[PDB]
């Protein structure tokens, strides 16, 4: 753990949503429209319901004031330069 | 770390005089080109 | 005690729902077009008492 | 005294939702390496009921993705709004228009 | 994408000003920011294109360390659904639970106000960014030879409620004022209805000159 | 018309284009290799995941389709992949639990430094 | 201020020659920034339709309010032009009125330059 | 449309050829109005891009139109601004909360549910059930178990629902949100204007004057006053977001600001110029025309360094100065700041808040979800005292029988 | 909808429905667009690709209702990570 970036990368900085865009969100997916048993993988819950327990309660929408992270997050500061020349 | 630096060009005045007309006669360039395109190359 | 929700539910629900109702607002007021009791209370006068103790103190003047 | 407060009465955490209601995927536990120790402080040192839920579950999507439905199509809402979520907007339209009277 | 996207916020610099942590008239006094400046509660600060003008980002209270306050939308969880802290009760300052030591939270998690700042005209020349950077970057880990093992000393660590700056400066290149109001929506649409008009009177014409 | 929707479509078509004439001008000059199109065969085949195999080896022996049953078989795996990444991102893998979900969100954990090497 | 102290500051009668320098520099810019700009001949339509838009407004002024000043003494189409060239429909007495008022405005600058650098 | 024919367009070689066709009489009227489009674009460009080139700055404060109270920088100093608004950190979750319940009423985020849920209980009348569910049922109680009990809290949904429908009915009726279909984004802004602007549909209930326009009496006369005079107050914190983004518009580029405000708790105004940092001045601002404005990151760099780096060419040995500049050197050369260090004062406010989400660790659970705020009146300790007093409330109604 | 360009439309909001009058006026409609704009509409539009994502389904069922395999298989991973990230936390893309 000494050796760690302290950056993390421009990769593993998730999505978050601002309030225009959960709204873009919920209606593109309010208006979105022989097999037999045991063959499911256990996942076979309904899709389209869940889908608005995310955008209501999900994290990636769970912040008020998310502007635009991914955007302002994936680059690189003064004192992020500043660190990564450090190591 | 490798540092790279410009050229700098020392004249400052001479360098920047050209591009600065460039700047201001190419808006106008732009504006008429857009408006010919439409108003011409459509309706001949 | 034993105000309004308790009142109008009471027995509707068991105590649970009771505090899990009570959690929600005062009643319905200003946020919802109402007049509440509060900012009501002031556009009520004085009563009677008013009355005959302004009309004592007008015998003693 | 009925008033802004909050409560645990409402759900306010998907993945309680989602592990009770919709999420019924066990897995293959194993030791783990962090976990909240005393003083309660995360450092480094009922399956019978969501079986049914899952084999029912498996049940119904095969019954709807062979065509056999009152509608028509694998994929569709049916509009039996489950009124679970319905509640859930409501209290939170609720208590943040009644953040009013908090002053 | 990795080049629309660039190129889409030069053109449309004026839609991507903050409009979500700023509401009404949110600014902050200059001795109220360098006040919260020297003490570790600014998260990012935002200089502009002409330095004279800045924005704060300061996370609420409670999203700012990883308590588990019941406050902060629960990110984080156990097993049975209890919010992870981490807390550290400072073994040479106890009784005090602010001078406690705490993990920041990742800053795409934080609620954030958004402060708006002007800066006097002698920013630069009084040197208290550059103060501040040179306290805040001048430690880090160290090697203990009396104990022989890495060491991450103590005022190296985040107390409770502190973040760690992070300085932006823009760039007055890139905002193309020009584009941005050549290709404005009412531009958009009188061009859209110009050239429909344009195509309709084209082949309305040739249908008409070919049936002579 | 709606140039707000040309323009992306129009910048797309651009840089695709001159993505494809880059290739163009990578294939005459050197020509293509013999035998490592297998080595990008299988390294483009070895990233699919296991929900897709269940059609590829249905499109080894001959029940593929007609041209449209595929293209309403891989569908729905396309779509089980969807809800088990899903459950992933909420509720975590198969070999890992809450605690570890909050360990990987909350970046607690250093990538091994001693196993690299 | 600033800008003329200045000029005065950093470059036997010197200073009078930069400050006429500079002050001959900014007309001359704005004017031939305006020329330059009217030289294209969209901008003449602008300016042309301005022109009959006033000329149609100030008729109906004239018309309405002579009409009641004369009554108080009592007391006590579009197209035509706008598909016309500019010089047919106006008359040569307005420029030469134009012309008059200029010549009268500016016709005291010789003596006036004149005396002014001349003690 | 042949308007070419009434009397007066004979004499034109042109003219005449457009009556024999209608086309190039209406491809005559395109291009008629398209060039006049096109002189007005190039006019309104000239005229937003020619001020730029008159426009000069204050050379002192550098068009900041201020500088610093060095006294303030190390009840207190009284020249420098009157501390804003927002200077008082323990005011900060309220105004918050007034401003996010303000916010919650314009809000159409979760517009089509809400739409669809005020169609569902406006008629009940349409009832095209699917197939329902495989329905469980929750273990029963004397099991004492968090699943259980999430469980039983998740099956007790239906009747609390319509408890709370009767107490607060669909929030379109009772107006605590927008109206049902005032604005859609696929019309016109010009549409959604009017629409909003139809009845007073441009403010929340709370400052609505048609709510109080029936009821203001003898008592404190505050019913339709004390509500203008938070009318009030909302347009001006509305102008003063659209005067701050006006000025990070003219900052994100480099231009001068254009709303001069006035000093703050930390400055003081600029002496040289008024405090207005710029202007107009028909003289042409060569370093702006010349594009020579900004410094050369090295002259800045040389001089902020000799800046910040005195010189003492005099030495102690003769001149009898052993002593750094300042007073009372001889009174200036009269714990555990060297690991932990400093104790920051700023936040003491939340530390009773801290010891008592270490006293409760049930509080960290994700059922629970607090308003929030510091005081006992905000937050956590709401919740604590409705706990203990209705524990010990209906603890007493167990000691009645 | 016709005056969206110059600076004209400012004559026709004075036509809708401590200090003086105008001021009052200027102040109604700044407040009318602060409130249009904190609707949270603005960003919808017909053409983007997060509409366009979730709307193929449909399209799909109605229009069928009216080296390959890599490349499908592929195309249809390639639209599901974008719905992912569109979603919730995914983390390269
Ligand atoms: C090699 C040999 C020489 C070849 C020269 C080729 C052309 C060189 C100059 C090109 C750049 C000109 C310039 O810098 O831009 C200055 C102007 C901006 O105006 C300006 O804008 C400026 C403000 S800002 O830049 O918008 O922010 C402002 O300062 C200024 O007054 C105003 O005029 O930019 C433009 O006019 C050109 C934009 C590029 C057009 C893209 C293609 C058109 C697509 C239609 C959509
Ligand atoms: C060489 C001189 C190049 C000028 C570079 C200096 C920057 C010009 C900014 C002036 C701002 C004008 C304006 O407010 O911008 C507005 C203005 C629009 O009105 O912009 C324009 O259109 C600009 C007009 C075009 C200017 C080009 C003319 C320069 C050359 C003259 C002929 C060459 C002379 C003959 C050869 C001589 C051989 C001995
Ligand atoms: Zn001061
Ligand atoms: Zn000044």
């Amino acid at each position: 753990e000494l050796m760690r970036s302290a950056v993390p990368a421009p990769g593993e900085v998730p999505n978050r949503n601002s309030r225009g865009q959960v709204a873009e969100q919920v209606r593109a997916i309010l208006d979105q429209y022989k097999a037999k048993t045991e063959d499911m993988v256990d996942d076979a819950f309904t899709t389209e319901v869940v889908e608005e327990a995310m955008a209501l309660f999900g994290d990636a929408n769970s912040v008020k004031t998310a502007w635009r992270t991914q955007e302002v997050l994936r680059e690189l500061s003064y004192t992020q330069l500043w660190a990564l020349v450090g190591e | 770390v490798v540092v790279d630096t410009g050229v700098t060009e020392d004249d400052r005045l001479r360098a920047s005089l050209l591009v600065q007309m460039l700047r201001y006669t190419v808006p106008f360039m732009v504006i008429s080109g857009l408006f010919w395109m439409i108003h011409t190359w459509i309706l001949d | 005690s034993e105000d309004s929700v308790e009142q109008e539910f009471g027995g509707d629900y068991s105590e649970a729902s009771l505090e899990y109702i009570r959690a929600l607002g005062p009643k319905k007021g200003a946020p919802f077009a109402e007049v509440d009791p509060a900012e009501q209370a002031a556009a009520l006068p004085p009563s009677q008492a008013e009355c005959e103790a302004a009309k004592a103190v007008l015998e003693n003047y | 005294l009925t008033s802004l407060r909050g409560s645990k009465q409402f759900l306010n955490s998907l993945t309680i939702l989602f592990k009770h209601q919709k999420m019924f995927k066990k897995k293959t536990l194993k030791a783990h390496k962090w976990h909240s120790d005393t003083q309660g402080i995360f450092r480094k040192h009922e399956e019978s009921s969501l079986s049914t839920r899952l084999h029912i579950q498996k049940k119904r999507k095969a019954k709807k993705q062979r065509l056999e439905t009152r509608r028509q199509k694998k994929r569709t809402r049916f509009f039996p709004r489950p009124v679970w979520l319905r509640s859930r907007m409501f209290l939170n339209f609720l208590t943040e228009r009644n953040k009013y009277y908090l002053n | 994408a990795i080049f629309w996207n660039k190129l889409l916020d030069r053109v449309q610099y004026k839609e991507n000003l903050p409009q979500a942590g700023l509401v009404g008239d949110m600014r902050i006094s200059y001795a109220k920011f360098l006040e919260l400046l020297k003490d570790q509660r600014v998260k990012r600060l935002v200089v502009y294109g002409d330095m004279r003008t800045a924005v704060v980002e300061v996370p609420h209270p409670w999203s700012a360390s990883v308590l588990g306050h019941p406050a902060t939308h629960p990110f984080y969880e156990d097993s049975a659904h209890n919010r992870v802290s981490m807390l550290r009760p400072n073994p040479a300052a106890p009784e005090d639970v602010t001078q406690w030591f705490c993990a920041e939270m990742p800053e795409w998690d934080m609620e954030k106000y958004r402060f708006y700042v002007d800066l006097p005209g002698d920013f630069w020349e009084s040197g208290v960014l550059q103060r501040h950077l040179a306290a805040q970057r001048a430690e880090g880990a160290v090697w203990d030879p009396a104990s022989g093992q890495y060491i991450l000393p103590y005022r190296a660590q985040k107390k409770v409620f502190q973040v760690s700056t992070e300085v932006q400066l823009l760039d007055p290149q890139e905002s193309w004022d020009f584009l941005g109001w050549l290709l404005a929506p009412g531009r958009l649409e009188f061009y859209e209805k110009a050239a429909c008009v344009a195509i309709a009177l084209r082949v309305l014409g040739i249908v008409i000159a070919i049936s002579t | 018309p709606r140039l707000a929707a040309v323009m992306p479509d129009a910048v797309y078509a651009l840089v695709q284009g001159t993505h494809k004439l880059g290739e163009y001008a990578h294939d005459l000059v050197f020509p293509p290799t013999p035998e490592d199109l297998r080595k990008l065969e299988q390294q483009v085949n070895a990233t699919i995941p296991r929900e897709f195999d269940r059609v590829r080896q249905r499109y080894a022996e001959g029940k593929i389709a007609n041209d449209e049953q595929l293209s309403s078989e891989l569908e729905d795996a396309s779509f089980n992949w969807y809800r088990r990444q899903l459950r992933t991102s909420v509720v975590g893998a198969t070999d890992e639990e809450l605690e570890d979900v909050a360990v990987r969100k909350l970046r607690l954990e250093p990538p091994a430094l001693q196993a690299s090497l | 201020s600033a800008i003329i102290k200045s000029i005065n500051n950093k470059t036997s009668s010197e200073k009078e020659t930069m400050q006429l320098l500079l002050m001959s520099s900014s007309i001359l810019l704005h004017l031939c920034a305006i020329i330059s700009l009217v030289s294209i001949s969209q901008v003449r339509c602008f300016v042309k339709f301005h022109l009959i838009l006033l000329y149609k407004l100030s008729n109906v002024y004239n018309a309405i309010l002579n009409q009641l000043s004369n009554k108080l003494q009592k007391n006590l189409g579009f197209l035509v032009e706008w598909s016309s060239d500019f010089i047919t429909i106006i008359p040569e007495n307005v420029d030469i009125y134009i012309w008059n008022v200029f010549s009268k405005i500016y016709r005291t600058i010789p003596l006036s330059f004149i005396s002014t650098t001349l003690g | 449309m042949g308007q070419f024919y009434s009397r007066e367009f004979d004499g034109d070689p042109y003219v005449d050829l457009m009556r024999s066709l209608p086309e190039r009489e209406l491809v005559w009227w395109a291009q008629k109005v398209i060039w006049l489009a096109e002189g007005f674009t190039f006019v309104d460009h000239f005229a937003r891009t020619y001020p730029r080139l008159l426009q000069h700055k204050c050379q002192r404060c550098k068009g900041a139109g201020v500088m610093t109270c060095p006294a303030c920088l190390g009840g207190g100093c009284r020249v420098c601004g009157t501390a804003c608004a927002w200077d008082a950190e323990s005011e900060w979750m309220e105004r918050w909360g007034e401003w996010e319940s303000r916010l919650a009423y314009y809000d159409k985020a979760t517009g089509p549910l809400m739409d669809e849920w005020y169609e569902d209980v406006l008629n009940a009348g349409n009832l095209e059930e699917d197939t329902p569910p495989v329905e469980d049922d929750p273990p029963g109680p004397e099991v004492t178990g968090r699943w259980a009990e999430h469980d039983r809290a998740l099956h007790k949904d239906k009747k609390r629902m319509a408890a709370l429908m009767r107490r607060w009915g669909h929030p379109y009726d009772a107006d605590a949100n927008l109206g049902y279909q005032i604005v859609d984004p696929t019309a016109s802004m010009g549409e959604n204007v009017w629409n909003m602007a139809q009845v007073y549909n441009s403010l929340p209930p709370e400052l609505n004057p048609l709510r109080t326009q029936h009821l203001a009496d003898r008592g404190g006369g505050n019913t339709q006053a004390a509500v203008e005079a938070a009318r009030s107050a909302f347009d001006a914190q509305v102008v003063m977001e659209a005067a701050l983004l006006q000025n990070l518009e003219a900052a994100a580029q480099d231009l001068p600001k254009p709303h001069r405000l006035p000093p703050t708790a930390g400055t003081v105004a600029c002496n040289e110029c008024g405090g207005a940092a710029w202007g107009y001045s028909f003289f042409p601002n060569t370093a702006v025309m010349f594009g020579l404005e900004r410094p050369f990151w090295g002259d800045t760099l040389a001089r902020l360094s000799k800046y910040w780096n005195p010189t003492q060419v005099a030495d102690p040995a003769r001149t009898g100065q052993l002593l750094p500049y300042g007073e009372g050197g001889l009174r200036r050369l009269l714990a555990l700041e060297a690991v932990v260090g400093k104790a920051p004062a700023t936040t003491g406010r939340y530390r009773r808040d801290l010891e008592l989400l270490l006293a409760h660790p049930e509080l960290r659970d994700g059922a629970l979800r607090v308003p929030g705020g510091w005081g006992p009146e905000g937050g956590l300790q709401t919740y604590l005292r409705g706990q203990q007093e209705e524990q010990a409330r209906m603890q007493r109604r167990r000691d009645l029988a | 909808n016709n005056t969206q360009t110059n600076a004209f439309n400012q004559n026709l909001w004075w036509l809708l429905p401590s200090i003086p009058t105008a001021s009052k006026n200027q102040i109604a409609l700044i407040r009318l667009n602060w409130a249009l704009n904190k609707t949270n509409i603005n960003t919808f539009t017909d053409y983007s690709k997060r509409n366009n994502l979730w709307t193929t389904q449909k399209l799909r069922n109605q229009s069928k209702n009216n080296n390959i395999f890599s490349k499908k298989i592929i195309s249809k991973v390639k639209q599901k990570k974008q719905k992912l990230n569109y979603m919730t936390s995914y983390l390269n893309v």
